[PDB]
């Protein structure tokens, strides 16, 4: 971003809390070696969208000095023969090349509803394409560089699997 | 044949040559497309899973009546222009529809109900084979009939015997599957049934036990479930909005149609009321006596013994008492049934389906 | 339910001492056991298993023989599958 | 056989007809009946393995070897896994089936014949992933140390004609 | 002499992309035949001089030309698998004693 530090910020405890799991692997990842744990990627944002929430990506991640790739949910829809999550798989090639890479999912409640009735039409593929996104948090890919940030409007029926304390860690409320 | 010499001479000469002209416009792919719309300039619209793109113009061999909006036609081999038309037959791809069969039915087992039997025959069977009396009088006869009560007791079995007495095409459509959890499937399939079958005059559609549709209460459209109230709204178009010449006939036999009735019946499209009636001493003799016409049993047992004192046993109750007592006697391989199986079959039928409200005196 | 649409509704006998040997007298054909296996006596030590669960108890008996890696299954391995199967039925 | 040569078009087997005469399904969805070359080995055919065809003539080229494996479905093995099976305990009561339902039928196949019960062929596991459900899956490669294929089908099947059938067979 | 000649015959016979196989729903009196292609729609085609319309059974696998789509000869018969999921079983694994009571 072209913007200076947080204009939506001012909370010292919560904002700096996110930078501890970010800048640690960027320089010396020697703290997690003695502890013997995988570096946490978990970041969760719940509250009103766009207010102290959305702009944290263009502000905090802009001063880290890392690659910031905006990932819209309306650009990955691909209404005709959806490639969907297979597009995102090609994006992680920059993470293996450029280590300082940050990925930000912007205000996605669309994949949240799990549809317990399962009477959907075009949304049955959405729960299907979401499972490929879970593979990046599950399978062969282990980095600690790319950060996992997903935002939502309300703690409704949202998929509990992606809410795992390993997948999502820091939960920043908007009080 | 006689004309094979004189008249056939200036015939086959142009009969074989035009077939060669057909082979020029046909070939042998004979691609089967779909005609969406007829154009006065003789041009068509191609349809195919390969997504064809064609300006093809309508050729000869077809007319305005044969060409139909959305039925398959034959195409040219190279230019893919329309040539022929596909002939429809067998079972269409719409919902379940019976075609034809001749049942063996008459008035036998339901004998004794003739009070209400001759009533339904006046508005159904009579205005079919004798299309008259409406020119001199001028009053339109009713469309269908509505029966409410216990089915299979001889009230619905009456409708089964009328189907054969029509000596024409009879249709039976299922009214259950419309209640599917999907929204909007009800009004669709129902309209295509009466629209395609409008060519054949006799229909007489029968439906059994609809307990779902008909939720209205104080207003016309409430905030209730949409799987129900909107499905009924299609029946208003058939009985009121769009009316035929008297070909289509809708018959519904359910338990209690009371709350269901005045969203549909309308004042005078369909006038019928038939309810289950407790048979008297005369009706019970004709129901049970005729069932024994082909039955054989002990000559020392009277069939009217249990008719004097009995509680609400209709033709459906007797159908089991004949079968239950028959299977017990058939175990010994005998065509006659003893007296002990008569009372034994009546108890288990009366002790199961037959239960009163324990309302005395009054 | 109508007199002659549905004639009779047949009720099956509940499980008992003699009903627990139901599958034991049949499934034991294709399953390897010994001659010290009393189908009626071992059934007295079981509970709530007649048609479906006896097939599961005999299935669990094969898993216990995999630890000993032998070709036979005796009455000692049966008691291990009596309580394990009932623990899943008592849930919920 | 050399008239075919470099323009290989990958086909699929369908069903035999006659000696040196048969139909060969194509990856485009258009089945072609071509004369089978007499040099080709006719005992290696299966309704799985892909074959080779031609661009213009679309004639069967060569029966492909076991190296016919296509990486479009990501065909590979596991190289030096991480999660260890012995470190995660507490499920050992339910985890008794690790070597019994996997390594046991592949080593000793005569134990199931000396028992008489069907082996644990079909395996289904339902529950939240990452909680130790999937952690046990990655632990299988450690106890095994052999060819291991882990591929998550979700959108892995194509949304358009013909790349789905690629994943349906040869895998 | 019938081997090397068959080798050279593979050059001319393979010049075409191949042949098509479909099911025959019915026949006509025009010396044509209706064949339903699996990937495509229904097509009425012409047979050859080695087969007539009386010997063509409904739903049979035949051979069809590439460009002309002409029916050459009958290759195989109706496919073995029926419909999609067929659970119909005659004389099942349970004969006398399986489930007691």
């Amino acid at each position: 971003g072209e913007i200076t530090f947080d204009g939506i910020g001012g909370l010292t405890e919560q904002i700096r809390e996110l930078r501890e799991v970010i800048e640690l692997p960027l320089k010396n990842p020697e703290i997690f070696q003695r502890v013997g744990i995988k570096p946490p990627k978990g970041v969760l944002l719940y509250g009103p969208p766009g207010t102290g929430k959305t702009l944290l990506a263009k502000a905090v991640a802009a001063t880290i000095g890392a690659n910031f790739i905006f990932s819209p949910a309306s650009g990955i829809v691909d209404k005709y023969i959806g490639e969907s999550a297979r597009i995102i798989r090609e994006m992680f090639a920059y993470a293996k090349e450029h280590e300082p890479c940050i990925i930000f999912m912007d205000e996605v409640d669309a994949i949240g509803g799990r549809r317990f009735s399962e009477g959907t039409s075009a949304d049955r593929e959405i729960q299907r394409t979401l499972m490929e996104l879970l593979t990046q948090m599950d399978g062969f890919d282990n980095l600690g560089q790319t950060k996992i940030i997903m935002a939502t409007n309300r703690p409704d029926t949202l998929d509990p699997a992606l809410l795992r304390p390993g997948r999502l860690d820091r939960k920043v409320e908007i009080p | 044949f006689v004309s094979n010499s004189e008249i056939l001479k200036p015939f086959e000469k142009k009969q074989e040559e035009e077939k060669k002209q057909l082979e020029e416009i046909r070939g042998n792919p004979l691609s089967i497309g779909t005609l969406e719309e007829i154009i006065d300039d003789d041009h068509a619209i191609v349809t195919s899973p390969t997504m064809p793109d064609y300006y093809v113009s309508i050729l000869s061999f077809v007319d305005k009546e044969l060409l139909e909006p959305g039925c398959s036609v034959l195409l040219h081999h190279k230019t893919m222009s329309i040539v022929g038309v596909l002939q429809d037959d067998a079972d269409p791809m719409v919902s379940v529809m019976k075609m034809d069969k001749s049942p063996t039915e008459s008035y036998s087992d339901i004998g004794g109900l003739e009070s209400q039997i001759q009533e339904i025959k006046e508005s159904v069977e009579l205005p079919l084979t004798h299309p008259e009396l409406y020119e001199e009088m001028g009053i339109k006869p009713p469309k269908g009939v509505i029966l409410y009560g216990a089915p299979g007791t001889g009230k619905t079995l009456l409708a089964k015997a009328v189907a054969n007495q029509t000596s024409a095409t009879f249709l039976r459509i299922v009214g259950s599957e419309l209640i599917q959890k999907y929204l909007g499937d009800g009004p669709r399939l129902c309209r295509q049934i009466f629209k395609v079958a409008g060519e054949n005059a006799p229909s007489i559609v029968f439906i059994d036990e609809i307990d779902a549709i008909g939720t209205k209460r104080y207003d016309s459209n409430s905030g209730g479930e949409r799987e129900i109230q909107r499905t009924m709204l299609e029946l208003l178009n058939q009985l009121d909005g769009f009316d035929d010449r008297g070909d289509v006939k809708v018959i519904m036999a359910t338990n209690k149609i009371e709350t269901l009735d005045p969203a549909l019946i309308r004042p005078g499209r369909i006038d019928r009321k038939i309810l289950f009636e407790n048979p008297d001493l005369s009706t019970k003799k004709k129901i049970l006596g005729i069932h024994t016409s082909k039955m054989n049993l002990s000559e020392d047992v009277n069939l009217e013994t249990l008719v004097t004192t009995k509680d609400d046993l209709s033709g459906a109750d007797i159908q089991a008492m004949c079968t239950e007592a028959g299977l017990l006697a058939l175990r010994e391989r005998r065509m006659q049934v003893t007296a002990e199986d008569f009372k034994q079959a009546k108890e288990r039928v009366m002790k199961n389906k037959v239960e009163e409200n324990l309302e005395g005196l009054y | 339910l109508r007199p002659g649409r549905i004639d009779r509704k047949i009720e099956f006998p509940p499980p008992s001492v003699a009903a627990r040997a139901e599958i034991l007298r049949i499934h034991s054909r294709k399953m390897n056991l010994t001659r010290g296996i009393n189908l009626r006596k071992v059934a007295e030590k079981m509970n709530g298993c007649s048609g479906a669960d006896v097939k599961g108890v005999c299935t669990e008996a094969g898993m216990y023989a995999l630890r000993e890696r032998r070709i036979h299954v005796t009455q000692e391995d049966f008691e291990l599958a009596v309580g394990k199967v009932m623990n899943k039925n008592q849930e919920t | 056989k050399r008239i075919q040569s470099v323009p290989l078009v990958i086909g699929q087997f369908l069903e035999p007809i006659d000696q040196n005469t048969g139909i060969v399904s194509s990856t485009t969805g258009m089945s072609y009946v071509v004369r089978i070359l007499s040099t080709l080995d006719r005992e290696l055919l299966k309704p799985s393995m892909s074959v080779a065809l031609h661009r213009h003539s679309n004639a069967l080229v060569d029966i492909l070897p076991p190296d016919s494996d296509s990486s479009i479905s990501v065909m590979g093995e596991n190289e030096k896994p991480d999660v260890t099976y012995a470190d995660v305990g507490g499920l050992d009561m339910q985890k008794q089936e690790i070597r019994e339902a996997v390594e046991l039928p592949l080593v000793q196949a005569d134990l199931y014949e000396q028992i008489g019960i069907d082996p644990p062929r079909g395996v289904l596991l339902y529950g939240p992933p990452g909680t130790g459900k999937t952690m046990l899956v990655k632990a299988v490669a450690n106890s095994t140390k052999a060819a291991f294929i882990r591929v998550n089908g979700s959108e892995f099947v194509h949304k358009y004609l013909g790349e789905g059938p690629r994943m349906v067979r040869d895998v | 002499n019938d081997k090397v000649r068959f080798i050279k015959d593979e050059l001319r016979l393979l010049q075409e992309p191949g042949s098509y196989v479909g099911e025959v729903i019915k026949i006509v009196s025009d010396k044509k035949v209706l064949v339903k292609v699996q990937p495509e729609g229904k097509y009425i085609v012409d047979v050859a001089k080695d087969i007539n319309v009386k010997d063509l059974k409904a739903s049979q696998r035949v051979c069809l030309r590439s460009d002309s789509y002409m029916l050459h000869k009958v290759l195989e018969n109706k496919a073995d698998p029926l419909v999609s999921l067929m659970m119909v079983e005659k004389v099942p694994d349970s004969t006398y004693d399986m489930v007691g009571g």
